[PDB]
């Protein structure tokens, strides 16, 4: 029923704007004001401000003065957040999200922003197949993995088989290095399955359109 | 302008115990929301207007609080409640906890180790990473390091860990050592040695670059 979509992940310089977008659908646009939240990896959550669809009242915390900016367009139900003259202390994730009526809780949340505030320049990776040391391997069991270098800005997905293989899978948040990421995945599954049945990571980089696939082969 | 203090900020709990997380308001509140927070995903409301359960959240999440202290209790922790929690109130405007993070204090578990030569693809780039996964520890604090021939080799390291598994309750952890093509041939012997909490002997994987 209720639900809030919000824009893409964003990449932009500093001293640029923003302009995230929150979709709401399920209910009456104008009847429940947009909240907007922010995240940073370990701030906790922030309340920016929050906008009322239609009359367009809008409410700031003190500290988002002059930062935020709430539009509403009543005619496709969607509210923006602009956030201006960045710097990377606005590199976060963003939410938006609704409650009822006065002073509310959150009960419906969108699924949030990520807004990277960088100089740095957009950078495809390159993905490398990790397969297991020559020779045999310990026990009935064989752990392959995936090492994804070189790119930026977060964030890429990495799936296995294209998804079919999402058992004994561990994915490793990406660790930023010289304005470059850096991430892995780990994949465990029987001997009996591979090098007999193929496996492939899928990572996409969506900010350089990057889509590759690397089988992993036996050395 | 109240402000939300949650102490501990890394709340331990063992499996079908009861804990409370607590939130301690600087001034009175009215009333107190709950989110919880998995990894990855955006909050979800747990509880609203300090003991009402949002639908669909299972009753054995409760919420309790009156005046400057706020409750959250779990009556038999899962390991599915791995997650960070906020509290969260409005006067004037709206404030949120720091948040406390619940640790599931599974059964002690070792590393398990296994170690990653450069693909061909990196070593024709000139680049040499070498990898090593350790997988399904716990608890979350290990130790990596890394021998060439022998000694230890401490710069080009980067290190990730996961975030608590939501079945199993554990963390696993990636180190890549990133060497040129030229400093990878210059040596043979490549090692990666995990010191874990559950022994003091470490829990090993090599290979040797010329095999």
């Amino acid at each position: 029923q209720v639900q809030l979509q919000q824009s893409g992940t964003e990449l932009m310089k500093p001293g640029s704007s923003v302009k995230i977008s929150c979709k709401a659908t399920g209910y009456r646009f104008s009847s429940y004001w947009v909240e907007w939240v922010k995240q940073r990896p370990g701030h906790g959550l922030e309340w920016i401000g929050k906008i009322l669809p239609g009359i367009g009242s809008t409410s700031y915390n003190e500290k988002f003065k002059g930062k935020a900016t709430f539009t509403a367009d009543t005619s496709s139900n969607t509210a923006y957040m602009q956030l201006s003259s960045l710097t990377s202390e606005d590199s976060a994730v963003y939410y938006c999200a609704r409650g009822y009526y006065g002073p509310t809780w959150f009960a419906y949340w969108g699924q949030g922003t990520l807004v990277t505030v960088s100089s740095a320049k957009t950078t495809a990776p390159s993905v490398y197949p990790l397969a297991p040391v020559c020779g045999d391997t310990t026990g009935s069991s064989v752990t392959l993995g995936c090492l994804v270098k070189g790119y930026f800005p977060e964030p890429v997905t990495l799936t296995w088989n294209s998804g079919s293989l999402s058992s004994g899978v561990h994915t490793f948040p990406a660790v930023l290095q010289s304005d470059l990421y850096t991430l892995s995945s780990s994949v465990t599954v029987t001997s009996s399955t591979w090098p007999s049945q193929s496996i492939t990571c899928n990572v996409a980089h969506p900010a350089s359109s990057t889509k590759v696939d690397k089988k992993i082969e036996p050395r | 302008q109240i402000v939300l203090t949650q102490s501990p900020v890394i709340m331990s709990a063992s499996l079908g115990e009861e804990i409370t997380l607590t939130c301690s308001a600087s001034s009175s509140v009215s009333y107190m929301h709950w989110y919880q927070q998995k990894s990855g995903t955006s909050p979800k409301l747990l509880i609203y207007s300090t003991s009402n359960l949002a639908s669909g959240v299972p009753s054995r999440f409760s919420g309790s609080g009156s005046g400057t202290f706020y409750s959250l209790t779990i009556s038999s922790v899962e390991a599915e409640d791995a997650a960070d929690y906020y509290c969260h109130q409005w006067s004037g405007f709206y404030t949120f906890g720091g948040g406390t993070k619940l640790e599931i204090q599974r059964a002690d578990a070792a590393p398990t180790v296994s170690i990653f030569p450069p693909s061909s693809e990196q070593l024709t780039s000139g680049g040499a990473s070498v990898v090593c996964f350790l997988n399904n520890f716990y608890p979350k604090d290990i130790n990596v390091k890394w021998k060439i021939d022998g000694s230890e080799r401490q710069n080009g390291v980067l290190n990730s860990w996961t975030d608590q598994d939501s079945k199993d309750s554990t963390y696993s952890m990636s180190s890549t050592l990133t060497l040129t093509k030229d400093e990878y041939e210059r040596h043979n012997s490549y090692t990666c040695e995990a010191t874990h909490k559950t022994s003091t002997s470490p829990i090993v994987k090599s290979f040797n670059r010329n095999e």
